[PDB]
């Protein structure tokens, strides 16, 4: 299978910010990957799907695009409630999930 | 002819067998083949065996399997190592980059990371090879 | 929209069951998958399997093999997992989603790896405990 | 510590851009001068290997195409060159004015009649009106009886002959004519010369496989999601030559189909909107065309000493017609559905909102269903069929199209523009005797093309190459390549 | 060219005397004149070489002294004894039936009493290759 | 395609290094230009690639490289040593009259004083192997 | 009338034509050297050998 990995693991910034997460693979994703917001005590929603398609119903702050073995999620200005859990999900095959990175607020 | 080479593909690298009687058994079942035909056609067509496209078509996939199997065992004499299977060369790995995970990868998969060293390596394979051969040029001629 | 089900504790060696149920649409509608991911407490989200799939195929998280099991019944509008030989570690909150491909000029089959899919949807999560 | 090595006998390949040799089991003519024997093998080896695969752009594919083709051209090229036919001929004028190449205005027609008139007729095995050729609404073969002046070997001797021409094979001069003998010229002849299409073309089934010669096999996608572009097929079959393929040409529907499953598919293009449809065998469906009448056939020997086939009928036969048998009416209700649920459809999820179509425009070669049988090039008029088929509301079609009928009425077209891209005119010359044929239905060939949620036309085509990236297309030609490099310890002495 | 193969035919399988260089002599003396013959024609005609009926049919002798040069060599490599004489394979004979008097028989007589043979011979022959280079193939991994 | 026999011309017979990866590699060169060109032909002109005279020249062409490099092997297999550079052969030398300067002379002036033995020569070198051969025949018969 | 008639104007018949066939590599020629040979003989115990006729 896919290996996908997440960076920074933990990472913050202002409200107001700009703040990114980066997505790794093992194995080259041609473009098949999806990006889910997590909050506590809730079910994680889709955010992006196929590299760089805007999920509706999500904020215009929330952008991103990909390929091969390297993906970015981009919030413009982080908002006091965007802490969250972000993940990665590749659908190359069988898809596995990456382990997640979390964004706090200051 | 068989295909046994196709065969084992998904298997992975290591344990995946490598069958050095290929080529020329894949070699062997198309010459008969064809030269049966080559023979056929006079029956009925003996002048224009040639003039016409369908003629040309075929020697060109004459020629091919002819100058493919030649193709192989001339770089393999180059290398020297013709019927030695895993030939055990003296040429170093490029870098420590690319280690094949030989009980995960295919080599489907593993030949398709390696294509831009082959350029660099059939050369070195065979300036290795040289080289021996100067040295027992040498040790024969004293 | 997706309503999870079952019992919140489960005894190892066991088998557990969850159902969702499918408001306001069914489980015979076209293109969809009706799919089961966990998480177990303090972890990521591990996808579990697929089966509307308009037929009866499913695709199953090698991992589980063996021990999961995926149903729908259109007479309920409701599908299900059926997950054999509990342990601890399947301790997890089980939930739910559609996996809607993007149909268009970007989707070749209802394939992983040959049509964008994505988990638009999603349930609330069942937790469920493996104990003694 | 690690050294490249070299393993020799390795299990890879990458892409072959090479032709592949032809097998067959017709050897009549053909088959001898140009291919192997077909060996009858048709085993097949499944692989645990992923592969990307695709129709439209593939080399299978695109050698049927251009063997076809060629196979065509080596057969007509020693053939007789009817140039010295492209002289004025004497055509009887009634007839001539009556299918309209010529004006009159001496016929001062008018017609009171019912417009409250349509019918709906259908026809089945066991019925007299197929057996005798009075179909409601049929009507006569349009055929202009013309003589001409012919010098032959002797040279300074000539005979004049009689020769019957289908209306669509005449050009006819127009303007002044206060008597008879109207003067007219092969339809084609003057921009081009028209050769005739002599060996027997088009008079038997043409059959043949393809096989990769030494060191090359062909990939096959097995899945039941191939849609004609895969970029990741997990069920890849491996093989040394395709399966038999019928080299068949039409518009519209494929005949004879050698992809006949229990099963409708749709292959699209991957960056465009063209499609063909297979059709579900499970409805057998079927045409069968008959042309009616008994043609007497006479050789003619022109000037170089080649021969000239004639057609002196010199009668008034009914229209050549074709009869659609099966259940078309199923078989199209799936065609709809399976587009619904189609990965590349966005469009309308009402099945009453799907709609056969012919093309538009005034152009022959796309309006009308154009079909071999035996020889003869038949150009089918098909608004009775899709009015039936579909279950149409005729109501505004004017009163002839208002019909719904299970068959339709379709002319005999003598000079040929042939299928390829090349704008030349051949002749076909006619068959001797009565003729009927029986084919089966295999595919639809047409676009879908769709601008909003309501309203989807699938709309008829006449690319009748990419019939072929049907009959072939799964297929992937590969080079095996087994010599592999790889780091290991074990360097000699 | 020599025909020093035929020239024992006769003198029975035992003491028959076998020359592995037979083949390449006649190759030899084949493309020697036949290349002459290549650059002799266009002093008069170069355009049509292959169009006529005759270069096809020389084109068609000329491709089988290299198809069964190859044939043959092949066909040994598979076997993977090519210059060994009497090879010494291990594949067990068929059966007690068919033995030959080795001082009685020529091998023209003996052949014949075996064609039905060699169809299953073959396979065997490069069957016990096979597995000999497997056995090779995992020493040199290992 | 590298012509490296040709770069030591002028160093004399001595140390003048000899390389028997050579041919290998002037064919290989040589197969993968024309194959390509094979390919591309059909892209604009199909029909006509052997009915002109430009596709039978270059098929004596094509045929030449074949035919030379198999030449090459079958007259070295023919004498047995095609791998062994100086390959010690046990043909004495026929006369003290011709005995090369190894220290001065060239191989391009060396050969060329030796063109009317090599026609004595190759037939005693073939014998030579010859008879090696008949006397491992019997070794392994016996 | 039935046909066309052409000249067979590049000398042919102007002249004797004469030659022999070869065998190509690996091929030879057996010939039947008896003297009771008389076109089909099952069992031709002279059998000379030569690359060509
Ligand atoms: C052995 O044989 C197999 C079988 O043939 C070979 O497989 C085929 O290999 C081809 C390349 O050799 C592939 O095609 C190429 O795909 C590229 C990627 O396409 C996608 O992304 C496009 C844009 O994305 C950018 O940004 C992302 C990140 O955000 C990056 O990762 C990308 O790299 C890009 O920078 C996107 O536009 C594409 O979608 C469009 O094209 C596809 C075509 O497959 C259509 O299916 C889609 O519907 C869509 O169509 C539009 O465009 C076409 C014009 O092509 C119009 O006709 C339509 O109407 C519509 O507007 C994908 O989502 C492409 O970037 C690449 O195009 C560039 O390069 C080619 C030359 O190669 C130029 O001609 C182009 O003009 C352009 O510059 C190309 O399409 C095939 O997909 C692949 N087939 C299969 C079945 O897998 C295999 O390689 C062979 N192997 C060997 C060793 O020989
Ligand atoms: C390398 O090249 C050489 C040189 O060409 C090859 O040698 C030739 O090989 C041929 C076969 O491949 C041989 O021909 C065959 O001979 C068979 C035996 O013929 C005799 O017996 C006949 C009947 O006997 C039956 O009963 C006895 C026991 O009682 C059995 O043992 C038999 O098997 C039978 O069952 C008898 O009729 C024959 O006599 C007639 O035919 C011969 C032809 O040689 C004539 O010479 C005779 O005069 C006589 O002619 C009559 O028939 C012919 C029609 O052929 C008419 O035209 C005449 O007017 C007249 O009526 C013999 O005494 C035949 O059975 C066999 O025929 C069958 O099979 C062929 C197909 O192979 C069919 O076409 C037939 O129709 C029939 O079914 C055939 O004739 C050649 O003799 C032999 N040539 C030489 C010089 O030796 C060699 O094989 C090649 N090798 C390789 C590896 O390729
Ligand atoms: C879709 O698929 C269908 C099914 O395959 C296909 O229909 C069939 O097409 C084939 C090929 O054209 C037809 O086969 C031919 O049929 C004719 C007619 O036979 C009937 O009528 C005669 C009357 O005399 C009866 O005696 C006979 O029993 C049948 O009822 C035959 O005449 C053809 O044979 C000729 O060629 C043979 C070659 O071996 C000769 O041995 C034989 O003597 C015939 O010679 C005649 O034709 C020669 C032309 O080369 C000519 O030179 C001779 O002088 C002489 O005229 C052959 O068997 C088959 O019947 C069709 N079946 C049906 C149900 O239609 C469709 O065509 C195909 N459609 C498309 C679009 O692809
Ligand atoms: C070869 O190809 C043929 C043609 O495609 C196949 O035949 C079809 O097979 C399918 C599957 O069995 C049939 O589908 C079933 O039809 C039943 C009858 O429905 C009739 O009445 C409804 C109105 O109420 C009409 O719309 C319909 O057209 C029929 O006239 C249904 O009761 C079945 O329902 C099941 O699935 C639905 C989900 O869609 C569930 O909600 C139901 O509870 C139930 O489980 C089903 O739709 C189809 O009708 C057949 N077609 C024909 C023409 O006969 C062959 O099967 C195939 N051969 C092989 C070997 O595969
Ligand atoms: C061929 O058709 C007849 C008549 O059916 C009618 O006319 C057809 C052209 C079409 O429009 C049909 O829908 C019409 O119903 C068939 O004969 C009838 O068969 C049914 C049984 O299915 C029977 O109840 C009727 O009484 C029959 N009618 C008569 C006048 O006898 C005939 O079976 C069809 N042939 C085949 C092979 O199916
Ligand atoms: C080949 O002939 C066509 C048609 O022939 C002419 O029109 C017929 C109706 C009839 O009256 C014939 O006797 C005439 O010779 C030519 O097509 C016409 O071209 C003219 C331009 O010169 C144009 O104005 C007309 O509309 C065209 N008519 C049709 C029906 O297409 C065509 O140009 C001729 N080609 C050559 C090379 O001469
Ligand atoms: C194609 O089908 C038609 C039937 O639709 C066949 O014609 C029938 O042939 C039989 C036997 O000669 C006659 O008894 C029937 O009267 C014929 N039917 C009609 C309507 O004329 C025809 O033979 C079939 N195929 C071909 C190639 O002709
Ligand atoms: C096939 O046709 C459809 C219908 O026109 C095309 O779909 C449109 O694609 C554009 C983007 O290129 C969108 O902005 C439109 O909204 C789509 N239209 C509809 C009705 O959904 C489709 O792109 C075409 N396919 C190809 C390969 O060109
Ligand atoms: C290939 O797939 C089959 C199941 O269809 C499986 O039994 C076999 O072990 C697989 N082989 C490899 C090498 O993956
Ligand atoms: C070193 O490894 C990289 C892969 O990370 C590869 O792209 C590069 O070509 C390698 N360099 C050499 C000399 O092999
Ligand atoms: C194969 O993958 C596993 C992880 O799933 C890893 O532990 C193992 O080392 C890999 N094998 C090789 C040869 O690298
Ligand atoms: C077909 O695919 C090849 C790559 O294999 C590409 O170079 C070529 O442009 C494609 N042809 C089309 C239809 O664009
Ligand atoms: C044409 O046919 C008629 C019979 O309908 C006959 O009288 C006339 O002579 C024929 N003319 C020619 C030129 O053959
Ligand atoms: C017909 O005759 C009139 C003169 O009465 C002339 O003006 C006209 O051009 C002629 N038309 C044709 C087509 O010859
Ligand atoms: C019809 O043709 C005849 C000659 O066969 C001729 O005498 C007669 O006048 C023509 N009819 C007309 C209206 O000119
Ligand atoms: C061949 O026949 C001759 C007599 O003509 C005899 O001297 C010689 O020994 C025979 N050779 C063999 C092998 O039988
Ligand atoms: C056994 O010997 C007989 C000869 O008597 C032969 O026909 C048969 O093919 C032989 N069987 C095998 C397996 O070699
Ligand atoms: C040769 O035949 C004789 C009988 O004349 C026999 O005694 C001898 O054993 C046979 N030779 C062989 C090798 O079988
Ligand atoms: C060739 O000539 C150059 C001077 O141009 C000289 O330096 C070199 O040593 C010479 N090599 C030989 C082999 O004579
Ligand atoms: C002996 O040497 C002379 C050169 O002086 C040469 O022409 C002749 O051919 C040689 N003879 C032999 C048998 O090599
Ligand atoms: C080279 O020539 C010199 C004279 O200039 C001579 O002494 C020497 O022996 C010659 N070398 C050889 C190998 O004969």
């Amino acid at each position: 299978d896919i290996l996908l990995t997440q960076s920074p693991s933990s990472l913050s910034g202002s409200v107001g910010d700009r703040v990114t997460i980066t997505c790794r693979a093992s194995q080259g994703i041609n473009s098949y990957l999806n990006w889910y917001q997590q909050k506590p005590g809730k079910a994680p929603k889709l955010l992006i799907y196929f590299a760089n398609r805007l999920q509706s119903g999500v904020p215009s702050r929330f952008s991103g695009s990909g390929s091969g073995t390297e993906f970015t999620l981009t919030i413009s200005s982080l908002q006091s409630e965007d802490g969250a859990t972000y993940y990665c999900q590749q659908y190359d095959t069988f898809p596995t999930f990456g382990p997640g990175t979390k964004l706090d607020i200051k | 002819g068989f295909l046994g080479f196709l065969a084992t593909a998904g298997s992975a690298m290591g344990a995946a067998s490598l069958t050095l009687t290929a080529q020329s058994r894949t070699l062997l079942a198309g010459i008969v083949q064809q030269q049966q035909q080559l023979l056929d056609v006079p029956k009925r067509q003996q002048e224009l065996l040639r003039l016409t496209v369908w003629g040309t078509k075929n020697l060109q996939t004459r020629v091919t399997a002819i100058e493919k199997y030649l193709k192989d065992q001339a770089q393999l004499n180059a290398w020297g190592c013709a019927f030695r299977q895993v030939c055990c060369t003296t040429v170093p790995w490029p870098n420590a980059s690319l280690i094949p995970k030989w009980n995960n990868e295919t080599w489907q998969e593993w030949e398709r990371k390696v294509d831009f060293l082959e350029e660099n390596i059939t050369a070195l394979l065979e300036e290795a090879q040289i080289q021996q051969e100067k040295n027992m040029y040498e040790l024969q001629k004293l | 929209q997706l309503q999870e089900s079952g019992p919140g504790v489960v005894r190892p060696s066991q088998t557990l069951s969850l159902t969702c149920a499918v408001s306001g649409d069914t489980v015979s509608s076209c293109c969809f998958f009706w799919t089961w991911i966990r998480q177990p407490p303090g972890k990521g989200l591990e996808w579990i399997g697929n089966i509307s799939y308009d037929n009866d195929n499913t695709n199953y998280n090698p991992s589980l093999k063996t021990r999961i099991s995926i149903s729908k019944d259109m007479s309920k509008n409701q599908f299900s997992l059926k997950l054999n030989s509990l342990t601890a570690t399947d301790t997890a909150i089980y939930y739910c989603a559609r996996e809607s491909p993007s149909r268009g000029n970007f989707c070749y089959a209802y394939l992983y790896g040959n049509c964008p899919l994505h988990f638009d949807l999603w349930g609330q999560g069942v937790l469920v405990t493996v104990s003694s | 510590t690690l050294y490249v090595t070299v393993f020799y006998g390795v299990p890879a390949w990458r892409n072959a851009t090479i032709p592949l040799f032809c097998a067959t089991k017709n050897r009549d003519t053909w088959g001898t001068t140009q291919c192997l024997p077909d060996n009858g093998d048709y085993s097949e080896m499944a692989l645990n290997v992923t592969e990307s695969f695709d129709a439209w752009n593939n080399t299978v594919t695109e050698q049927a195409i251009e063997d076809v083709w060629q196979l065509f051209e080596t057969s007509i090229k020693p053939c007789v060159k009817l140039s010295p036919l492209c002289i004025t001929m004497r055509c009887n004028k009634s007839e001539t004015d009556r299918w309209g190449l010529t004006k009159s205005i001496t016929t001062t027609a008018s017609t009171t009649s019912t417009t409250a008139s349509a019918k709906v007729d259908m026809v089945n095995e066991t019925s007299s009106c197929i057996a005798q050729d009075n179909c409601t609404g049929l009507e006569q073969e349009q055929m202009i009886s013309c003589k001409f002046n012919m010098t032959g070997l002797k040279r300074d001797k000539s005979k004049e002959y009689n020769e019957t021409w289908y209306s669509a094979d005449l050009v006819c001069e127009q303007g002044n004519n206060t008597g008879n003998e109207s003067r007219c010229y092969m339809n084609h002849c003057n921009t081009s010369v028209i050769q005739e299409s002599c060996d027997k073309h088009y008079w038997d089934a043409i059959r043949f496989r393809y096989c990769a010669p030494p060191g090359y096999a062909l990939l096959r996608c097995n899945d039941t999601n191939y849609s004609g572009f895969m970029p990741k097929c997990s069920k890849v079959v491996v093989s040394s030559c395709t399966r038999m393929m019928e080299t068949q040409t039409s518009t519209w529907f494929g005949f004879n189909g050698t992809r006949a499953e229990n099963r409708t598919y749709i292959y699209w293009h991957g960056r465009d909107n063209r499609t063909i449809i297979s059709l579900n065998k499970y409805y057998n469906l079927t045409m069968k065309c008959r042309r009616p009448g008994n043609k007497t056939v006479l050789p003619v020997t022109i000037m170089s000493g080649l021969v000239f086939h004639s057609q002196p009928i010199n009668d008034r036969p009914k229209q050549a017609w074709c009869w659609f048998g099966g259940k078309w009416k199923d078989a199209i209700k799936e065609v709809k559905q399976t587009i619904v649920k189609h990965p590349r459809y966005t469009g309308t999820n009402n099945t009453d909102k799907i709609n056969l179509t012919a093309p538009g425009g005034g152009d022959p070669e796309v309006t009308f269903m154009w079909t071999n049988c035996r020889g003869e090039f038949l150009y089918c008029k098909m608004n009775w069929f899709l009015n039936w088929v579909e279950d149409r509301n005729t109501a505004n079609q004017k009163p002839k199209e208002q019909h719904k009928r299970n068959y339709v009425p379709c002319h005999i077209r003598q000079i040929i523009n042939t299928w390829h891209k090349v704008g030349k005119n051949v002749y076909l010359p006619p068959r001797e005797g009565d003729l009927t044929c029986n084919s089966t239905v295999t595919s639809l060939i047409a676009n879908i093309d769709w601008i909003d949620g309501n309203q989807t036309n699938i709309t008829m085509s006449a690319e009748v190459a990419e019939l072929y990236r049907l009959e072939l297309g799964d297929y992937k030609l590969v080079e095996i390549t087994p010599i592999g490099l790889a780091p290991t310890s074990c360097k000699r002495y």
